[PDB]
């Protein structure tokens, strides 16, 4: 009134789960990065 | 109709845009579309023309 060895554990699970819900606004090389917005301005083909 | 090295352009705002009376006109040689499909631009909005 230390815990580095619990905490980085919390913090690595935590990283890496923001970098997989980050990796949801990439293009990968397409017009857009929201799928509605392919959807709705282009036709199946 | 200007020429090709002096097209000239206008700018298109504040009103419905209706291609239905454009997409249903058959008196066009071409109409190509790139990026959108020209049967879904009425349900689109657009920020200029």
């Amino acid at each position: 009134s230390a815990l580095g060895k619990l905490q980085d554990v919390v913090n690595q699970n935590a990283q890496a789960l923001n970098t997989l819900v980050k990796q949801l606004s990439s293009n990968f090389g397409a017009i857009s990065s929201v799928l509605n917005d392919i959807l709705s301005r282009l036709d199946p083909p | 109709f200007a020429s090709v090295y002096a097209w000239n352009r206008k700018r298109i705002s504040n009103c419905v845009a209706d291609y239905s009376v454009l997409y249903n006109s058959a008196s066009f040689s071409t109409f190509k579309c790139y990026g959108v499909s020209p049967t879904k631009l009425n349900d689109l909005c657009f920020t200029n023309v």
